[PDB]
């Protein structure tokens, strides 16, 4: 894999990854359980510089997916389970204008990177001509 | 020495030669997949060691006939 | 080694200069001239050339070179096959039978002269002695060799050819034209006693010894 | 010979581009199959690995060559390449591993080092005609 | 000789790298604290014109081993979250960049067929 | 200077112009004009044009040239390899060295007579006259010279012509063809001298002298 | 038969007859330039 | 005036018709024919046709040549360069000091023939005449100047031969092949004389007056 | 009519047809064989034939049928210039001066031998002749009289000959060889009469009787 | 059938092989082969073969075959034009036409040979031969028939060479070259014959005889 | 039996030019209007006999140069 | 010659004269008292075969309007829409007539 | 010669410069009083076909010495705003759009012209 497929397409997979944790996030807002019997935790990406060893630079590897540990807003149900002592349903702490902005900025920013691969390749099928 | 007509011819002949082969082992390695070299690196190696043979031909032509033509004259 | 470059192009530039250079490297030269000069006595051509005189002395050279050839294809195309040895021992082991061959049949001298028109320093040995020097030492060795040939060849036709004037003028044939009574004298002393393969048996004798 | 040892790693390389491209639009053909488990070979093991054995393309058979008129017919033939399985980003709920991006951008990088090769082929043909003439 | 096509070879290969870099900015443009890198055509071409190390490397089997100036990119617009990749600059960067390896292949393209046709 | 445009154009172009003009213009002239009047001595051809006398030839004025050539190379072919010269004083110093040994051969009066018919002025030195002038000069006194060479050359053989023709008609040998009578006494005498040896040894050191 | 393979087969071919060719005619040369000699 | 298409395309098909209408509507006809007459006086070849007798006669007729040559750069190169002058004018221009050359050497009467047999009309003078009547006019009345000068040229060799046959058959000899003895002093009187520098200084002599 | 379409379809076909076709239709048959055979006499080639007959006939053939070319002309292209005639009206408007020159030279028996190997039914009058008749009838005439004119020319040269081989061989000179004593001879006899203009015009004026 | 589809590339192709084996299949080879010995004797060539015998050969061999020609036409390209014949019996069609005349032609040996060494079995009638058998026995017999010809036309030639030769040294005339004497007497031998035309009646006649 | 390869060119032939028969019938089949036949099934087909007289097409460039090749071969 | 091109080398003139008409009307589409105008492309083509190197008619109206203006602007779309799509195909023709005669060349 | 390429080349350098000085009236449509320029095209082509393309280059002597024209018009105005900006932008549309078509013409013609040369020498 060529060293500039291989940069952009991981910004691929990084800003799907992304949009897909934005969409679970938008989707799963006001959902008083999981499986188990506990909060929806809002989901996050983590962003990190890809090839470590050599340039310091290039590509965008989305390792690690973590959890926003604001303090999961509360609603008062006391007769719905999942209600301690002081009846608190724990409702998941989605915010969705910043759910519904990175929705857009990841799909713009999918877009620039489909759209550099589109220009590097026409630059190598180009170059494939040269002299003859 | 002496300009060595024949080890001359040879030692440019070897240059054709090594320079066929950097090219192809560049390629070989690019196409293994082998990180570093880059593509315009390969064709444009690719593209001068096919100039230096062309070279070589229309060298080999010019001398062939010249040879034919002075090995062809009545005495 | 080279590399699908240069191999066929020093293959095919060697099929060009195989007709004159390796031709006249190895035969053909001696051969060539010694029936040229059997033909200027008999008379007339009365063999055409370029159909029989040239394919005979091709023949004869390849009977000529069968060992040398042998000992190359020895040395050569069976190891250059597929295996151990690549284009550079390959010639010169092709080198040695050939270059043996040629320094075996040169004047002593001849190459004397054209190392010393080379400027060639010291010459350690036989073998020290490269082909710059071998081509023309070789070359004028073969025409002395070819002229003493022709010479031999010379003499008996040229003693038919007195005989047979003497004779006629002895007898007082004041003014016969004596050519055209010693052709076929010519003739009869070369077939006689079977002139052809002495001539081809004793060339291909003289020319390694 | 000694042609087609020279221009074989090329050639090699070429039909081994071709055969992971039909593995690769496999892998997009089946995009939303439940269950597919996309799969994709590693190309420079796979090459060093004909070059060293040759092709011995496991699981083939055609029917015999009798008289005329008896309707050849054909096994199921695949290459001994062993498919690997593409490591999944983000579970998909119906074992479908088929990321478009990943699949798409392998399928842009095969298609350019395939043309990258015919060019590579080319040059070596043209070159050994322009010897010879 | 035929070292003559080195300058436009040369130029087109570092054009070919500097898009990697810009074409990392344009990946990691969301990332936090990147800080957007580059490098300057002119004095890093006129270096590499001026102008890793060799191994045990006697006969084969002993496993040979091989061994630019990346420059910030001063800002604009601080964001809080470090990084400085202005898209809109690394955008047009891109498409100059792009822009100028076509011409440099189109110089090689015309200097190797000048070479070519002279020799036929 | 030039930019491997003209470079490698007019490199082709002189590869074109070598067999005609540079061989006419170095030597292989003399050398060939007189083996081929000493083919016509000795009776006929015999020994074959194409091949054997040409290669002889070219053997022979590469080894005189070799002097010529070696000044050349460490002139031109070092210092213009990449430093220094590059195909416009390479041409001027490889001319230099050239010029001066065609210089050393020329007949004095050529040279005038060229310079003469093209209303060149007056001329200061040996340095002064260009190639156009001395191009022909050069051809037409080489000419002269292997002329000569054939004067020398045919002598001897003109001699044992005639003391053949005188033997036999003193004898009463009425009208004896003597010319197949004295081919192979030609042949003997030019044997027992060594001639090719001493011919082509003849015409090197006549050459440059 | 592969695509690809149907075509290196075609040029591998065609330089091979080509190559043939193009050695008989310089041996076939060679025998009329040693037949067109003076003897 | 013509705009870089049609000139370059008229120079490079005038490039195409030089060879032959070109060599031969200026000089190099006479020249040629004179050398290859004069080649067969004294016997053999004697001199490489494609090589020296060629390029002798090429330096030659440009020398001839170099004052008509002169006249057209002056009045058709100078001008073209870019000013008041562009392949309209330029072509008579450049025509006039060639047609004043060839009328200056043309037969006064294959005019005549070349223009009877083209229903051209009555001239007024030198300057009406065509080319196309100039052309075959100069062609005929060149091939009578050299056969002419061949004439001459066989006279000497004719003297020597049969002065030489005379002695050999006063002498008796009855059966001599005279040419073979007269060869060398063929040559003789052409060394002597100093033949070639006066061959072609009367060659250059001849073909301006 | 033709439309861009076939018209410079047909033009550049017909101009590669010229070259063989149209030049063996009209002349520079007779005359390229009458200068061949007259170049057999008068000893060697002696002419440059692939440049000095071969211009000298186009420009001969160029005047001989100048009348065809301007009778072709006026009936055929200005008609043909924008107005009334159209590419097949065109082809008997230019044919009909062709066919009747090509009538006016052809043996009266050739076409009666084409014409009848092809089945041709009786023909009307010297107009109904089709072209495929009339093209092969007129080589076989034109062949016929150019060796007519060959052997006419022949005879004079061979009246030199035979009369310096008999004064020769009378006078006692038994075997000079009289061809190198008749080669001046030749050229003089043929200069004297100023043989080029003798032989061109009469060709010519042969060539419409 | 095929619809525009590989039809237009095997026509291609086809036209492609016209030249060669469609000249060589069905005549022109014996006529061509006839003009060239024709051409060997008379001398010298002087008949400019690129298109005057090549023409003659190609307009009389269309005369030849205009029957045959005829026959496929009617019997091919008119059914094979839009309507129950395309490309699948056309070629038998026009196949039989083609294989009769080859037939009506072959030498009845070279079949025998052709048949023995392709390993077919016995031939029960004319018709049982077929395309792989019958071109190399038509090429052979129409070489074989070709020679013959052109040997009984070289035999009265060599009778002039022989009666002239005779003749030169009945009166002793020692050495005059008899070719050159002959060269114009060959010319009215093949001119007062009415050489042209009876040797194209009789190639003609001969073709079907 | 034997392969007679002027008879393995007119198979090719053949399979060229069935296979261009069969894609232009179902084109024909399916604008007349005949149910079944999909678009995308014809448009499929058409590609491929397509692709199939560009083979036909290249090899019969090679074949007349190769050819055109072994007649200069001189005898 | 080479008047082969000429019928539509002039249509296609016209073509773009008529395109220059239309733009103007669509421009003074409000400037009061306008009186659109047209030209007849078939009867000046035919008038510039005849003789060679036009007269402005106008364009009826439906509609009026008490501002004079007659440019009704539904008609002068549909008529601007065909002449261009008319001008492309003599584009085409041209192309078409002359790849052809350097093909037949060449 | 070959100085006929001269003319359209000249065209096609100005029409660059004039997108660049288009190109900045697009770029300044909104900074204050920015008096938007404009360059007359058919007089300042023929002024340089007229004369050329004024510097002197470092001393003449040897090396290690380290040896080494358009008048911008005002477009004239309408619609004032109170910011001097009389960029206004219909008029540098139109502009541009047709700068850059007949920059494409003189493309298509300097093309025609080489293509012309080059089909003649082949």
């Amino acid at each position: 894999l060529l060293n500039i497929f291989d940069i952009a397409g991981s910004a691929l997979a990084a800003q799907s990854k992304r949009l897909n944790v934005a969409a679970s996030n938008l989707a799963n807002a006001d959902s008083v359980t999981g499986p188990d019997g506990q909060p929806y935790r809002a989901k996050q990406v983590v962003f990190q510089v890809d090839a470590a060893p050599g340039q310091a630079t290039g590509g965008v590897k989305v390792a690690s997916v973590i959890e926003s540990q604001a303090p999961e807003k509360l609603v008062y149900e006391p007769g719905n389970p999942l209600a301690d002592a002081n009846g608190y349903v724990k409702m998941p702490n989605v915010d969705v204008v910043g759910e519904m902005v990175n929705t857009m900025s990841a799909s713009r920013s999918y877009q620039a990177n489909i759209e550099v691969l589109n220009t590097v390749k026409s630059m190598m099928l180009k170059t494939l001509t040269l002299g003859q | 020495s002496t300009v060595s007509f024949a080890g001359q011819l040879h030692a440019a002949l070897d240059r054709i030669s090594d320079r066929q082969a950097a090219a192809r082992v560049q390629a070989e390695k690019f196409t293994l997949g082998e990180p570093g070299i880059a593509l315009n690196d390969v064709m444009a190696d690719m593209q001068k060691a096919s100039v230096s043979m062309q070279m070589g031909i229309q060298v080999r032509n010019k001398l062939v006939a010249a040879y034919q033509e002075v090995m062809s004259m009545q005495v | 080694s080279w590399s699908l470059s240069v191999q066929t192009l020093v293959f095919i530039t060697s099929l060009t200069f195989l007709p004159a250079i390796l031709l006249m490297m190895t035969s053909f030269t001696r051969i060539i001239i010694v029936f040229g000069l059997l033909r200027n006595a008999l008379g007339t051509p009365s063999a055409p050339p370029n159909q029989v005189l040239l394919g005979l002395a091709l023949f004869l050279t390849f009977f000529i070179m069968s060992p040398v050839i042998d000992k190359i294809y020895v040395d050569a195309y069976q190891p250059f096959s597929e295996q151990k040895i690549s284009m550079q021992e390959a010639l010169d082991k092709g080198a040695q039978p050939l270059r043996a061959f040629m320094l075996r049949q040169t004047r002593e001298a001849d190459l004397a002269l054209f190392a010393r028109l080379a400027n060639s320093g010291p010459l350690q040995g036989p073998e020290a002695v490269p082909m710059r020097i071998l081509l023309p030492a070789y070359v004028t060795s073969e025409l002395k060799t070819a002229f003493q040939i022709g010479f031999t060849i010379f003499i008996p036709f040229l003693i038919i050819d007195l005989v047979i004037a003497s004779v006629l003028m002895a007898l007082g044939m004041m003014m016969v034209p004596p050519a055209t009574i010693a052709l076929p004298f010519k003739l009869m002393l070369f077939v006689l006693v079977d002139g052809w393969q002495l001539l081809m048996g004793s060339l291909a004798q003289s020319f390694y010894s | 010979d000694r042609l087609d040892a020279a221009l074989r790693f090329q050639q090699e390389a070429l039909n081994l581009r071709a055969q992971r491209q039909e593995i690769l639009a496999a892998n997009i053909a089946n995009a939303d199959t439940p269950g597919y488990q996309a799969r994709d070979i590693d190309f420079a093991s796979e090459l060093k690995k004909v070059m060293v054995r040759g092709r011995e393309e496991t699981g083939g058979v055609a029917l015999t060559l009798t008289s005329s008129h008896h309707i050849p017919a054909q096994a199921v033939s695949s290459p001994a390449v062993d498919l690997l399985y593409r490591v999944p980003d983000q579970p998909s709920l119906d074992g479908n591993t088929v990321d478009m991006d990943r699949e798409r951008t392998q399928f842009a990088d095969n298609s350019l080092k395939y043309q990258m090769g015919l060019t590579v082929l080319g040059s070596q043909l043209k070159g050994m005609m322009n010897v010879l003439q």
